[PDB]
RNA sequence: UUGGAGUAGGCCAGCUCAGACCGAACUCAUUUCCUGCCUUUUACCGGAUGUGACCGUGAGUUGGCCUGAAAUACUCCCUAAUCUUUGGAAACUCUCUGGAUAUCCCAGAUU
């Protein structure tokens, strides 16, 4: 499953997605073109509605080539897949069906 | 069964002399030149601009950080093309 | 005759096999021809542009009696008298794998063009084999008492039409491993079994030189016949002559032992064509699947004729 | 039953691997040396008609 | 055309001659068949027993009478004298 | 003539002359030993006519024709005969 | 491709940076010869 | 430090006539105090070696048919194993 | 540590490619010249220049033979004592900051 594009759940609930390159016995991941995904539960209170909207808003960050330790990994999830025949000795030429037998 | 050094630790050994950014599990973020690295992820750095979640912006020189207290490094993009990531045909 | 199709010539030869050509097919796109022969090779030709031989597959220990393009057009399927089947990658030209377990010569083989992908291998040990094209072992096999020379898979993907030396077209259910009904009328061994492009009629040519079209629709009368066609004699060779349907289903073509391809109208019954040009038994007569009036004949004079219908 | 036997025999004869060219092929084998000895002794000085 | 059915269906007009072959003795054309077909048909004509319906046990019986008509093959471990190996050079009694 | 007819005639004439070159090269230096063990048979469908009196329709024949195995050591079998020249083609009218 | 070599030629030194025909025939270097290579240290860091 | 092929421990086998046993005698410097005839023979063997190397031909070679294998393909030649003296007597009598 | 696809050795024959070192070895013929010896030319002399043959060689591939082995066997790549893998957790409260702002609630930080 080397080079498959994967998403990683971090210890503090963060997400680390991108193109994984390597792993070892301690489950430490070399992960290319990495995007860190963060969730915060905001109480967006509209000025007209008294009910504060509970919304888990999403914020982005780019890091590139990353190396995460296995002591802080939780789970490993699939994100997405990564983004000799010789010629013959035969010949071809025009031909006709010959003279059909007149029946 | 000789203890082979893992590819992540090999990439960390490649990353010395470059500018790396370390995020710890104890809340600190360091941007600095990786001077020294070990097989158990203990790292000695030079430049280290500091950034935490509570906003502890500071600058100083020389640090030793143990590998158990860290979460993850970020290393330059060009280290993706290291020779360790090319499959040696055996 | 003026030009009808987009060919370099109105009719032209393809040669280079050193043995009898037993089966020839078409790309689902209609741009590639794959032919297997007595000389244990498969030749891959390009129809359009310059008519160029572009591939040879060499993995089989005996004559290749069948080969079938997949639903996409990158995988080739070979049934061969070395008691094997084979799946071939037509990008690297290598063999993907071999399918092993048949105890006699495989005469027929079919893949499902709709739904899940399966392989239908009838063989002289009286065995139909249902194979998955990813595992080298058979998913299932239905055992009969007579050698089977022609198989076909239905549109629904659960019915197997099997013809053999018992002079009957048997319709079996895959999940039940039992014949749902037998279809009689022939008196010599069935050589081909082709379902219509719409799936409403069945064509069956046999060794009595009669090609029969049958009503195949599930709510049909007791006699599931339609029509009988004469004029395609089988000569001295007892080959497995395989016919085909046109895309619109109006015409049927069957190779003859005189070197001719006899084309009838499926609904009217007139002898629309008797095409000469071969010095041996025409083993295969195929229509272009991409709406073209193109007929390909493969014959045991080691040759194929690509012609247009005018 | 007899048709089945005839069909099986005909197809095994035609499409068997042992008869790739129509016939059973063997390797060119070595003759006993006395065959050549007798030939050379018999023809001699090539003086007999 | 001229390979369609209505072209082959029309006959040649006019009367018939009241009074062709490739060679001087007949018509000979080049044909392509399998080697096994020619061998099997030539064998069916040539072999005395081509046809005549017969299973394995009575064919083995005919082989047994044919074998006991022949001379004794001999013993291969006897190198000299009576009982010496003659083998396939044993002739049929007549 | 246009390039199409010119190149078609070039192909036809060079195929004929290539056959002649192959024949001349075969004649010029023989290939030491003149044997060919790739003796592939030719099958002929021969339909007999009626001859020598009787007019019964004989059964048609399938004939296997194979080249005969020739001794590689055999010299040329027959001498060459010097036959005088035949008459020329009929001469044309003299159009003076 | 050096192991596809037969005769006395497989006993020849490779001499990669000797490319002058004088260098090949005399068996010695006559010119300076630059190369740029990626070589690894003991710790595993590649340098140019 | 032994000369070829004695510094090897594996190799390919060569033809018996392809082993020159005394070639290094005249590829090396001649011993001191030879007769004039021996020195002249050394120099002429050197001349033969140098002319062999200067005219070292290596053009393209096409499909070469082996004579003995082509003869072995036919029915007119069989194969056996005999004493070399018997083969020499046969060859001499045949040529006679 | 495992899966997937594979199946031995010896020999024979065909085919394709390879001199550049196919060949750690060495011949013959021949075109065009120049030289030598020569009454004439075959056969010769010995240099150049090309051009062919012949005695051999290697690799790949296909078919066959011989002795076996018999799902045995072999094969390739591949995936509890501190620095990770035998958890300093769990739970709740207080304080502070922001939104709401009269509170409840929640996010972050800290104990």
């Amino acid at each position: 499953y080397i080079n498959w594009r994967m998403r990683v759940t971090l210890n503090d609930g963060r997400q680390m997605t991108g193109q994984m390159l390597a792993f070892d016995k301690h489950m430490n991941l070399v992960l290319a073109d990495t995007e860190e995904f963060r969730k915060t539960k905001r109480m967006q209170a509209k000025p007209n509605s008294s009910t504060t909207q509970t919304l888990i808003q999403e914020e982005k960050r780019t890091l590139g080539l990353t190396i995460v330790r296995g002591a802080n990994i939780i789970a490993l999830s699939v994100e997405s897949p990564p983004p000799t025949l010789t010629a013959g000795p035969g010949v071809a030429r025009p031909a006709g069906r010959g003279a059909a037998a007149p029946i | 069964m000789t203890s082979s050094i893992g590819i992540p630790i090999k990439l960390l050994n490649e990353a010395q002399g470059h500018i790396v950014t370390l995020e710890l599990t104890t809340g600190q973020t360091y941007r600095g030149k990786l001077i020294e690295a070990e097989d158990n992820m203990n790292v000695q750095l030079k430049d280290i601009t500091v950034t935490a979640r509570d906003g502890r912006v500071s600058h100083l020189e020389q640090i030793y950080i143990r590998g158990s207290h860290v979460r993850f490094f970020i290393v330059p993009d060009m280290l993706r093309n290291a020779p360790m990531f090319r499959s040696r045909n055996v | 005759t003026p030009r009808t199709s987009n060919l370099k010539a109105p009719l032209m030869e393809l040669s280079g096999h050193t043995g009898e050509i037993f089966t020839a097919k078409f790309d689902p796109t209609g741009t590639l021809i794959a032919s297997g022969s007595m000389d244990r090779t498969i030749m891959l030709w390009r129809v359009y542009g310059d008519c160029e031989n572009y591939g040879v597959l060499n993995g089989h220990k005996a004559a290749i009696l069948d080969l079938q393009w997949s639903r996409d057009g990158d995988i080739l399927f070979s049934a061969s008298a070395d008691m094997h089947l084979a799946s071939w990658d037509l990008t690297t030209g290598q063999r993907i794998r071999r399918y092993i377990g048949h105890e006699e010569i495989i005469n027929a083989m079919d893949v499902t063009q709709r739904g899940e992908e399966l392989l239908i291998s009838g063989s002289d040990d009286g065995t139909i084999g249902i194979w998955d094209p990813r595992t080298k072992n058979a998913v299932d096999y239905i055992e009969t008492d007579f050698p089977i020379t022609a198989v076909a898979v239905s549109e629904a993907g659960n019915e197997i039409y099997s013809g053999g030396i018992d002079n009957d077209i048997k319709v079996w259910d895959i999940r039940k491993k039992a014949v749902v009904h037998t279809m009689l009328g022939h008196n010599d061994t069935i050589t081909t079994l082709r379902v219509s492009p719409d799936g409403q009629q069945l064509l069956s040519y046999a060794m009595d030189s009669t090609a029969r079209t049958w009503d195949i629709r599930p709510f049909a009368p007791t006699d599931r016949h339609i029509r009988t066609f004469d004029g395609a004699p089988l000569g001295l060779e007892k080959n497995l002559i395989r016919g085909s349907w046109s895309k619109d289903g109006k015409k049927i073509a069957v190779g003859a032992g005189d070197g001719t391809v006899v084309i009838w109208g499926s609904d009217t019954g007139k002898l629309l064509y008797k095409l000469p040009g071969h010095k041996g038994t025409v083993n295969c007569a195929e229509f272009a699947p991409d709406g073209a009036p193109i007929i390909l004949s493969a014959s045991s004079d080691r040759t194929m004729l690509l012609g247009e219908l005018i | 039953a007899q048709k089945k036997k005839e069909w099986l025999r005909m197809q095994r004869n035609r499409f068997g691997e042992k008869r790739k060219g129509g016939f059973v092929e063997t390797q060119k084998a070595d003759m006993p040396p006395e065959h050549l000895r007798k030939i050379v002794k018999d023809i001699g000085d090539v003086s007999q008609k | 055309v001229p390979y369609t059915g209505e072209n082959l269906a029309r006959p040649s007009y006019g009367p018939a001659n009241p009074f062709k072959n490739n060679v001087l003795t007949g018509h000979a054309e080049e044909m392509y068949i399998s080697e096994a077909t020619f061998r099997a048909k030539h064998r069916a004509v040539e072999a005395v027993g081509g046809g005549v319906m017969r299973s394995n046990r009575e064919m083995k019986e005919v082989n047994k009478r044919l074998r006991e008509m022949r001379e004794d093959k001999g013993s291969a471990t006897i190198a000299d004298g009576e009982g010496a190996y003659i083998g396939p050079w044993a002739r049929y009694k007549r | 003539p246009s390039k199409e007819e010119v190149e078609a005639t070039a192909e036809r004439t060079k195929n004929a002359l290539a056959a002649l070159v192959s024949g001349a090269l075969a004649a010029q230096k023989p290939k030491n030993v003149q044997v060919n063990t790739k003796r592939e048979a030719t099958f002929v469908k021969y339909t007999p006519s009626a001859q020598m009196g009787n007019n019964t329709k004989k059964q048609e024949r399938i004939i296997k024709i194979v080249e005969r195995q020739r001794d590689p050591m055999e010299p040329p079998k027959f001498k060459h005969k010097k036959i005088p020249r035949g008459p020329p083609s009929p001469p044309p009218p003299v159009m003076h | 491709r050096l192991d596809k070599r037969t005769g006395k030629k497989r006993d020849e030194q490779l001499r990669y940076t000797d490319v002058h025909v004088i260098e090949r025939d005399r068996g010695l270097s006559i010119k300076a010869a630059p190369m740029s290579l990626v070589l690894s240290s003991t710790k595993g860091k590649s340098h140019l | 430090w032994a000369p070829y092929p004695f510094d090897r421990r594996s190799g390919r086998m060569v033809r018996a006539q392809d082993v020159p046993l005394i070639k290094h005698w005249y590829l090396e410097h001649c011993p001191p105090k030879q007769p004039v005839k021996v020195r002249v023979s050394y120099q002429k063997l050197l001349k033969t070696y140098v002319l062999n190397e200067l005219h070292r031909k290596r053009p393209k070679s096409m499909q070469k048919q082996s004579l003995l294998r082509t003869l072995k393909q036919t029915k007119f030649f069989q194969q056996t194993t005999i004493d070399w003296v018997e083969a020499g007597l046969q060859v001499c009598r045949q040529g006679f």
